[PDB]
């Protein structure tokens, strides 16, 4: 901030504070599960179900 | 030696405060001269004491 | 880092009252080193306590 101030009046100081901030770190995972049933039921009729 | 005519913008030069909190500037002048007198007896002065 | 040796003419640098007021100069010189130690048993000493 700027000080208003007589002629050999006493000047004051007033200085720019900073501080920190941080981020987080976050996995994120998904698994599907099914039975090689379900791949060969796929792969022999063509569903696009694993495709899916 | 001699120190001629110069300007302090800084410190307190003279004891008043410091020139850059009370914003104020000094100038300074500054000599050192050597004397001797050879005789005493060189002189004579006129007076009324 | 390192500030190489200096004059200082102005304020008072060190506790004993201003240059200009006293009429004296001040030279300085700084360093900053960083240190450690990754073990204090890579060191032995031979001592008389």
């Amino acid at each position: 901030r700027g000080e208003v101030v007589g002629e050999s009046a006493e000047k004051s100081e007033s200085t720019a504070t900073f501080a920190p901030v941080t981020s987080l770190v976050r996995k994120v995972q998904v698994t599907q599960r099914f039975s090689q049933e379900v791949k060969w039921a796929d792969e022999s009729r063509q569903l696009g179900v694993l495709q899916t | 030696a001699n120190i001629p005519l110069t300007l302090i913008e800084y410190g307190d030069p003279d004891g008043s405060g410091d020139l850059q909190r009370k914003n104020e500037l000094a100038i300074r002048a500054e000599v050192v001269y050597g004397v001797g007198i050879l005789s005493t007896d060189a002189f004579a002065v006129v007076r009324d004491a």
